[PDB]
């Protein structure tokens, strides 16, 4: 009625990791964050803006 | 149009593509019933490329799933998306080949390769004008690697200009799952030099090097082998099945990565492969991707990148992006690294955006890259199939099944012959 | 779709069968009417009739009766045909002489036409299982005229060969080495793949470790149970690398002649010992490289590895397999023979193995078994060839061959024939 | 630059699985 | 992670195991069991269901003293294979415990030793238990060294040792055990430490108060002392130091590996909570020739090295001033070439108590481990009798009929002697 | 633009860098979880010296935490601002070097000093223009006082013109915790002295004095210690991170510290220092802060420049004062202490002013001196090595490890070529 040793469960499932249920939009807003924070702290900028 | 068959040869074919048909099925918003639930138009803009049409709004797969034991099968069938496929795609014999490439190449897969070309062919009429045949399969099994070995071999007499590929997997000595199978690989490398554009070079002990190292997981099932690979060839097409802001194709990336005929091995490359903890520490710039692009931890292969020069880099991207930054991390490396790379070559690297990112992803890239290394894979094969074939081990198997001995001297001598090539032009002045 | 048959011979093979097909029975679910209660994993070994009835693939053939008459009284009479529960009306008594020439030959026919029938039922057939040992008269003699004629009748089948091999020290037969010398001609010419095994290995391995002091015959038997399912686990249930028979019986065979690996089944344990021991994958393959845990006498320094298959079964996984043939490989006292640096083919499977009640190993997710042919087996026919020679010399026991009717040169011939034996296991030790 | 770290391993040692236990 | 796995040897070494990871698992929390309800990994290792396993070998030679343990309260604790037995015992007989009786289970042990390698990933230390007077625990102790080193030469054994007492024995042959064990303990260690239950009776009489102490009463002791060794390793604090750096810092030559251990406070509740207690209070302690457990007087030597292991609630401003106050002491001396003979660790978990015991709960304690040269007057003490006693050739038929040559008794005091001479060497100051 | 990576190593180094990352953090107005919670647009115009961005708000410290021991970095992972680091920066080693100088300088750092040096390729090449590398460690330990020392001589062969800080921590003997303490530390600071760009002496016993005194702490812990460390870290950066009244920087320091390239090792200072009861009763005004400052007692290095001659002192000041109140003050304590100055160098005091306070405190400063007072940190180390030596104590551990006995030899005369040349300076005539 018992099992003994040591069944590892997952850790990750990589499709969840790599490609994950976040949404475009989502992905979106999470580039968007803060920007402007951003343009100021790395001159990191997106394309096309003076 | 531009149209893809998707050859399934093997046990390995067969779950690395039903997994890689799950992939795409979500890119293009097709459900496990057959229809589309989709919102963009351009997921329905180039479907025809791997589907086909059916009443109904339904769309089916453009495969054909080949396998000798017919448990296999029944494992797809009871996939995710294991109904969306069609029951005669399934062509499969009664007996295996045990791993021996002579019965998948001559004995039994002789009598279950014309139902297939039978298949193969009703999905090449069907499309007006096809691109090209895409089989993946490995090289250690006796379905894939031996029948699968002359499938190739018909199909190039049939159809001379289209294109073909194979995502084979190439077998590795620290960890190997079968003892004949530097024989069968010996085999099949010599079927792979004649027929192929293009081939890609992965090896299975890499990827859970990756999986260990770079993403920390535990338990890496085969599920996460075949991700890898399916998001991989998915890559390789995303600028064919979506406008991009500089297009490709397989046919442009294939002009322009093999020089000369013999030479058409290839080592993949994914930019973002990063664990749930590295998440938090990541600004998604595309700096940050040419690391992880360039990095020769993230090869797939088992040649370390080092020891050999590179001969020619592709370099796709999928997503929105700047490509003033495309070819500036561009000039960046070549010039860092104008040791490594071949100098007969200046510019050796190739570029391609697609606009529209992966699902679930802003930024992703595909990398395909022909080096030098890739001569350390083969040769650490013949020093090993050297050594049964010099006592004739492993050889009943072979010589019951009606063949000669010629065909093993002659594989080892075009092996040995494309590597003494291959090292002709590492050592290649300018 | 695949399947089996089996040609359990001799005392020792229809009790092995009396353990094996109760192993499969439980494995499956089948009723001891023969009945599911509740997709066809059953079809390798179970096949279907016009009421439902699952019938195993088996033959119980004996030429004495009352070994099989306990299976006919027994719980599982109702889970067989009664036509092959094959008996005789007179046994061999420990002799090869009797069951070749002449009691064996008046059930030639109705033996091989009932494995005909059944090869009739089947529709793709794998190959063949049989059981039996090299002591008994029954199950050396007999068992070696039927597969000659198995031979002729399926040149291509599979005929994997499990066989009771005689210990080095015990014994239960004074006559038994001359059963034993001439039953080689059958295994080396005669078959496609050998399982010698000792009853006391299996007495050491139970007493150690599963805390079986006093192992009855049951006890052995089960252990055989678990390794022929272990085998056929890959055919039965889906696996993330399923290995069917000809992908092993590839792999283990470098030469015609030397067909002849040793198997090693692990964890082997109580419940009293596994709770306090964490039980993992890295350590259990070590334990199938014990020289105490394997089933054949014989020590793995005294010679080397050409082939080694691995059977890994239960909640598995690839990363850890990789990793711990990294562990075995990195190692001086493992030695593989000069010409086959890769020597390992590894099977992987999704459904752990069972437990029957009233047995003896506990209940583990996960488990290993190990097929590997090395040479130092050689010196366990050295042993035979030693104690044959001093039976040859007093010319004792001889009278009953000649009489039963062999010429006595054929006695001469055949231990020739395992001296040629010895040395190509010798030049296989040789390395360039 | 080319980021090439085939190397990053640890310690570990054990002698081997040989040695008898006279049955 | 740090791993350090116990191979008890001997009635002496079931013993204090059984004090050591009594006192262990209720320092960690584990049920006898071996479950936590509610660090753990250096000295059990994880099991599936929430078990945890300690990292021993108990292993001796009569059944009888490991069989008390398997009928013990910790029966279920243990793994089964990790208590190993032989039949016949040695009977305090060197040439029995290392030549006839030994070499029926050393591969047993080894390939246990095997077993507990594949289970560690990173091995910190082997820590071994015995004693010189019994016949077991000298010589199968000796040759398990001996192997063990070719089987691991670079991992580190550190050696607890019983030695024997200078007036008091429990045994009259136990001069030529001890003799005998004293070349694999100077060729196949890395650090030794000797000590006697005499002065552990006087400590406890003079100071615990117990007036018939028993041998629970010195083991847990003991087992205090390999606890504030191991804190280190277990828990965190300010100077965590690892025994590869304690074993750096307290050994100048390779000959020399012999240092003296001492613990304080040592003392009973009342006492205890009755009276102030500070960092330099029992620093103090710490140096009075009356609580060392080896009965010598380090007055009558000269320190070159000292290793000190504060615990609990203690803190580094007193620990200098602890320590200035030390050096500025005529009495305390030390050898020229060392003028810094100190290294001092810091742990922050004070030393738990174990119920029936003698300490009282103490805010903080102090180990010390100082390599002097003082010790080398017992080793010419037992020199003196193990001359007087072969010089009239008894009890030598034993070992002969055992089946050893002679001549190795006066090649070990041959040793004995070269190493008391290096002793003396570096007791030659260069002034 | 102007980037210091911060390399750590050893538990001294580890704990050392932990309390600094603490503070600077501090400093921006940065969570610990990594975002900008500060007010003040200043407090992030120049976050780009120590921070790398991420993604989400995110924010990383340019760390490299090595050590040889794992244990350390749990410790450190548990800390206050344990997860706001990068944790691929996290190379350790598994087995110790037990405070051997040669284990972790040979045998032991050879595996890990590869791994180390590509993250520190990482790092600084990510940056755009790099100012130097800065490293923290102590030199009585066996990795940072030994791998430590590695990681140097790699570094500067490979960026020649960064600069090169390391704020390494001297045993005291007054105070030892090591045996092999001279040992380690006479075959570290020869590597100091041919590649250190420049070092910084802190002794822990001398600010256990401070602690004890000035401060009066009845339990000051290691966190303390490591608190006045970290102001100094923090205040010698603060000119360059931060617009000042009058600008300078490290090149703009080293530059002007240092007379001849084999001197390079500073005395530091940090002048506001009040006990609890004299915080109430002050008045915070510059002539105290150099009051305070130039006494002997607030040093926290164990020598005393009223035994030697100031060759050059440095002093930049944190706030808004008058830089006029300041050049008195500078130009009193030269005119009344006269020989405590060399002559050869008239203003023998360098200053600067940044603006911006100390974040919670109105008033600060900090100091760089370099006085003959450190010759005598040297030679008290040489009459405990030489009283190792004469009897070849402790010296199997060393020999065991494969080097040979003269590096002890050509260690100490460079030693003593370096007190007598630094003897020499004292003694001059102008
Ligand atoms: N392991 C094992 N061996 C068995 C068992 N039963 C019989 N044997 C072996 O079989 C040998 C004798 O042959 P049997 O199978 O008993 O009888 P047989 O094969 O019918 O041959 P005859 O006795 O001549 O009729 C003995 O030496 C045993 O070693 C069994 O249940 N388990
Ligand atoms: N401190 C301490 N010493 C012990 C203990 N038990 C035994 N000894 C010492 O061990 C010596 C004798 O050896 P034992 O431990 O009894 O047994 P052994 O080492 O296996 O040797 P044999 O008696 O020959 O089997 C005695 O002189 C005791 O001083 C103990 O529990 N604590
Ligand atoms: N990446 C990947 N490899 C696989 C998978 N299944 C099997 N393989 C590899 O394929 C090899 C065996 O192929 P096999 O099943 O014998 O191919 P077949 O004989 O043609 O059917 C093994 O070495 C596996 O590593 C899979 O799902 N993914
Ligand atoms: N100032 C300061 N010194 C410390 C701290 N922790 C340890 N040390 C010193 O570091 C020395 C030991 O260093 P160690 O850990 O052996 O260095 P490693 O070998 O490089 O890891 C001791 O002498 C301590 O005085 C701390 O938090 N602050
Ligand atoms: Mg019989
Ligand atoms: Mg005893």
């Amino acid at each position: 009625n018992t099992t003994l040793g040591t069944p590892t469960i997952r850790e990750l499932s990589v499709r969840d990791t790599v490609n994950p249920s976040k949404s475009f939009e989502d992905v979106l807003k999470e580039g968007q964050e803060g920007h402007d924070l951003y343009t100021v702290s790395h001159n990191d900028y997106f394309a096309g803006e003076a | 149009m531009r149209e893809i068959v998707h050859l399934q040869a093997g046990q390995c074919g067969n779950q690395i593509g039903a997994k890689f048909w799950e992939v795409i099925s979500d890119e293009h918003g097709i459900d496990p019933t057959g229809t589309y639930h989709g919102d963009s138009d351009l997921q329905l803009e180039r479907i025809n490329v791997y589907y086909n049409e059916a009443t109904g709004g339904k769309y089916v797969p453009r495969a054909v799933l080949v396998d000798l034991e017919p448990g296999t099968m029944d494992s797809v069938r009871s996939g995710p998306f294991g109904q969306i496929f069609r029951p005669d795609n399934f062509v499969f014999g009664q007996s295996g080949a045990g791993n021996n490439w002579a019965k998948g190449h001559y004995t039994e897969g002789a009598e279950l390769v014309d139902s297939v070309l039978d298949v193969v062919r009703k999905e090449a009429e069907s499309c007006d004008c096809l691109q090209g045949f895409q089989l993946t399969h490995s090289l250690g099994g006796g379905t894939g690697s031996g029948m699968g070995t002359l499938l190739i071999s018909k199909i190039r007499e049939e159809y001379p200009d289209r294109i073909m590929n194979t995502f084979s997997v190439v077998p590795s000595p620290k960890v190997s799952d079968t003892v004949v199978e530097p024989y069968n690989a010996t085999l099949s490398v010599h079927q792979l030099v004649e027929n192929t554009d293009e081939t890609y070079c992965i090896d299975n002990e890499a990827l859970y090097d990756i999986c260990f190292r770079t993403l920390k997981l535990t338990t890496p099932t085969y599920g996460d082998l075949n991700h890898l690979v399916s998001a991989t060839m998915s890559g390789v097409t995303t600028c064919l099945r979506f406008p991009g802001q500089l297009n490709a194709d397989l046919r442009k990336l294939a002009v322009n990565m093999v020089p000369f005929p013999r030479l058409h091995f290839f080592m993949p490359g994914f930019a973002p492969l990063t664990s749930r903890g590295s998440q938090q520490y990541r600004a998604l710039t595309v700096p940050e991707l040419t690391q992880q692009m360039f990095d020769a931890k993230n090869m797939m292969a088992a040649c370390d990148p080092r020891h050999g020069r590179y001969l020619t880099v592709a370099a796709v991207f999928r997503g929105r992006m700047s490509m003033k930054e495309v070819d500036e991390q561009m000039l960046n490396v070549q010039n860092k690294n104008s040791s490594y790379f071949v100098e007969w070559i200046p510019n050796n690297v190739k570029t391609a955006v697609c606009d529209i990112p992966p699902r679930g992803l802003k930024m992703s890239a595909t990398f395909i890259g022909n080096s030098t290394a890739i001569q350390e894979l083969f040769k650490r094969i013949s020093e090993q199939f050297t050594a049964m074939f010099r006592r004739k081990a492993f050889l009943h198997w072979y010589t019951g099944e009606g063949m000669d001995e010629m065909e093993f001297t002659e594989a080892e001598s075009n092996m040995n012959d494309l590597v003494s090539e291959y090292q002709q032009y590492q050592d290649a002045t300018a | 779709m695949r399947e089996c048959i089996s040609i359990h011979v001799g005392q020792a093979g229809v009790q092995i069968g009396n353990a094996c097909w109760e192993l499969y029975c439980l494995e499956h679910g089948i009723q001891p009417d023969g009945q599911m209660p509740s997709d066809d994993s059953f079809n390798t070994f179970f096949s279907e009739t016009g009421a439902g009835k699952h019938v195993p693939r088996a033959v119980f053939v004996d030429l004495e009766p009352t070994v099989v008459d306990e299976v006919r009284t027994g719980t599982y009479r109702q889970l067989f045909h009664p036509e092959q529960l094959i008996t005789g009306k007179e046994d061999a008594a420990n002799n090869y002489a009797r069951g070749h020439y002449t009691i064996g030959k008046e059930i030639v026919d109705l033996v091989l036409d009932r494995i005909r029938k059944l090869a009739d039922l089947c529709t793709g057939l794998q190959g063949f299982l049989i059981f039996h040992s090299f002591g008994g008269g029954t199950g050396s003699g007999f068992a070696s005229l039927l597969m000659e004629r198995l031979s002729v009748d399926y040149g291509k089948k599979s005929k994997l060969e499990f066989a009771i091999y005689p210990a080095p020290q015990v014994s239960t037969a004074v006559v038994e080495p001359y059963n034993s010398i001439l039953t080689t001609h059958t295994t080396l010419e005669h078959s496609d793949c050998a399982f010698m095994v000792d009853n006391e290995a299996i007495y050491d391995i139970c007493r150690r470790n599963l805390d079986i002091e006093r192992p009855t015959y049951t006890n052995l038997n089960r252990l055989i149970g678990q390794i022929v399912s272990s085998i056929t686990a890959s055919l039965r249930f889906d696996g993330a690398l399923n290995v069917d028979l000809t992908e092993f019986q590839t792999n283990l065979v470098p030469y015609p002649r030397i067909h002849f690996p040793l198997a090693t089944y692990a964890p082997v344990i109580s419940a009293e010992k596994a709770y306090h021991e964490q039980l993992s994958v890295a350590e259990i393959t070590n334990a199938c490289f014990e020289p105490a845990n394997q089933m054949v006498k014989c020590d793995p320094r005294h010679g080397k590895y050409m082939a080694c298959c691995m059977l890994y079964r239960g909640d598995v996984v690839p990363k850890d397999v990789n990793a711990a043939i990294a562990t075995i490989k990195t190692k001086r006292t493992i030695q593989f023979v000069d010409w086959c640096p890769t020597g390992f083919k590894v099977g992987i499977n999704y459904q752990p193995p069972t437990v029957v009640p009233g047995g003896d190993l506990a209940k583990v997710q996960r488990a290993v078994c190990m097929l590997s042919n090395t040479t130092a087996i050689a010196e366990a026919w050295a042993r035979l060839d030693h104690k044959f020679d001093l039976m040859y010399a007093k010319r004792a026991f001889v009278h009953w061959y000649v009489g039963e009717g062999m010429e006595e040169g054929e006695f001469s011939e055949a231990r020739e024939d395992l001296a040629a034996l010895e040395k190509d296991y010798e030049e296989v030790g040789v390395d360039s | 630059s080319f980021r090439g770290a085939p190397m990053l391993l640890a310690e570990n040692c054990s002698p081997g699985p040989r040695y008898s236990v006279n049955p």
